[PDB]
């Protein structure tokens, strides 16, 4: 696209400066255009990708609530007609979210994660394919609902089942997976058991293996062990 | 309170 | 332009429901098109314009800032040579913010202040320029930096001149007139005597008359009043 | 620090 005539480096390099700037939504172009140029994304360009995606989608669905709040007010007993306008907005900002989450989609397909074979990157691109499948079931309603908990309940079990043969308890990228995959289970699928389950099973597998760790890992380990615990704390 | 998934 | 099929009142509307949102580029595209159906805007849709663009302009202020402060560390004495990319990013932040600029001053020309005769209006108007220009003037270099800096200074003027004139000295909007002036005497016009002084009898002839004021509009004009306080503790 | 202008 309009990335095709820079250098993959200078899309590297213009994401990290994005980046600094806050700039996210360029942040996420240069990415993009990364991407497209076919290779294989090191970990570090792998970690760009997801950062400015997901501030992007965060806009987007921080912007959604607000709108759906104002919609469903209007939608109660003694609201005053004020037209369809309150609709209209919220289903601009939903198509756009939808845009972005099929765009990501659209990456890991083509062909981001038929060329993944370590585990760290497999794991990766099937846990952000479960992640912006569950972005777009946040907002739908209608047919369809069903397939996308499905897509999104199926990539993270695909994520989970590798990282589980692959990875030690405590690596970061399964911790957030699994932190992840019990939001899901939480907020999207109607089962906090499952939800509750899935934390503390997680947590407590990394404790246990805390011992094996460096100051620093440790330190990355325990930020996301925390996560866990606060969602524990919301949920019981 | 919204439940927190994985930061950046 | 892509708002010409939409009613004035659903755009106005619309541009609320953005505010709420924290969607900025929208309400600044709802309000442009609200201002391009040609009447003139009432006090509150004018602020809705101001709010709009200002948060969208602010966030190109604040991006082109980090961007340029990285560009100017790399034209350091043992800074390593990292190619163009720093200065073309710079370069494409500070021309959408340049876009930015005068898509406002042109809403202004085509045909705010012409139709702008109360002084709240046209004050708010010529105010608004002087802005525009005033963020242009940041930055500018070369040759028509000078040019752009005296519309800003002959915006302002003529705007304070009307202000004084017809306006109380703790009127809200002259009270910001005064402050914005200031601050481009004391950051564009290498001007900070004249800031201070400015600065100063603004404060000074609104304290005399806040006597006459209700406690809603003492309310309005001490939290203006305190940032010229902030300013001259900054600038003293 | 940055002068301060007038704020919405
Ligand atoms: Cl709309
Ligand atoms: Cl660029
Ligand atoms: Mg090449
Ligand atoms: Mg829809
Ligand atoms: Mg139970
Ligand atoms: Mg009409
Ligand atoms: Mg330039
Ligand atoms: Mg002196």
């Amino acid at each position: 696209g309009a990335m095709g005539s820079m250098e993959r480096a200078s899309l590297i390099q213009k994401a990290k400066l994005a980046e600094q700037a806050e700039r996210y939504e360029d942040m996420a172009a240069f990415m993009k255009g990364a991407v497209e140029k076919g290779e294989e994304l090191s970990c570090e360009e792998r970690n760009l990708l997801s950062v400015a995606y997901k501030n992007v989608v965060g806009g987007q669905r921080a912007a959604w609530r607000v709108l759906s709040s104002i919609e469903q007010k209007s939608n109660e007993e003694g609201s005053e007609e004020k037209g369809p306008e309150v609709r209209e907005y919220r289903e601009k900002v939903e198509t756009e979210l939808q845009g972005v989450c099929d765009t990501v989609l659209g990456l890991l397909d083509s062909h981001l994660i038929k060329e993944a074979g370590d585990a760290e990157s497999r794991v990766f691109y099937l846990k952000m394919k479960g992640d912006y499948y569950r972005y777009l079931a946040e907002v739908a309603t209608g047919d369809d609902k069903k397939r996308i908990i499905d897509s999104a309940r199926s990539a993270y079990q695909e994520a989970m089942d590798i990282s589980k043969k692959e990875m030690p308890p405590t690596n970061p990228i399964r911790l957030g997976l699994a932190l992840n995959f019990s939001v899901f289970h939480y907020e999207i699928a109607n089962s906090p058991e499952e939800a509750i389950s899935l934390a503390k099973t997680t947590f407590d597998e990394a404790m246990a293996d805390l011992h094996t760790l460096s100051e620093d890992s440790y330190k990355d380990s325990t930020l996301i062990m925390q996560l866990l615990r606060d969602n524990l704390t919301l949920w019981t | 309170q919204r439940s927190t998934s994985t930061p950046n």
